[PDB]
């Protein structure tokens, strides 16, 4: 009972930052980018000025 | 002659270039792209 029970939570408890590397690149990739309807004339109202 | 990538659309019976030069030229800059003129009513 000493062999089977730390291969499943340091395989599953040392891959937590392998549950760490998608949600801090959309909290400022989803916390440095707001909304839409204005991009669309970010290509219909500004080349020359 | 030289091969050049451009789009050619057939309309009626005439093969015409369909150029929308806003990207290659007049781009990211300070020139008035014509064809944006104004009308008065």
């Amino acid at each position: 009972r000493a062999i089977q029970q730390m291969a499943r939570n340091l395989r599953t408890v040392s891959d937590s930052f392998e549950r760490g590397t998608a949600d801090q690149l959309l909290g400022v990739l989803l916390e440095k980018a707001p909304p839409l309807s204005l991009l669309s004339p970010i290509n219909k109202f500004q080349p020359e000025g | 002659n030289a091969r050049v990538p451009a789009d050619l659309v057939i309309v009626g019976d005439k093969l015409v270039f369909l150029e929308a030069l806003e990207r290659r030229v007049y781009q990211a800059t300070r020139v008035a792209y014509p064809l944006i003129g104004n009308i008065d009513i």
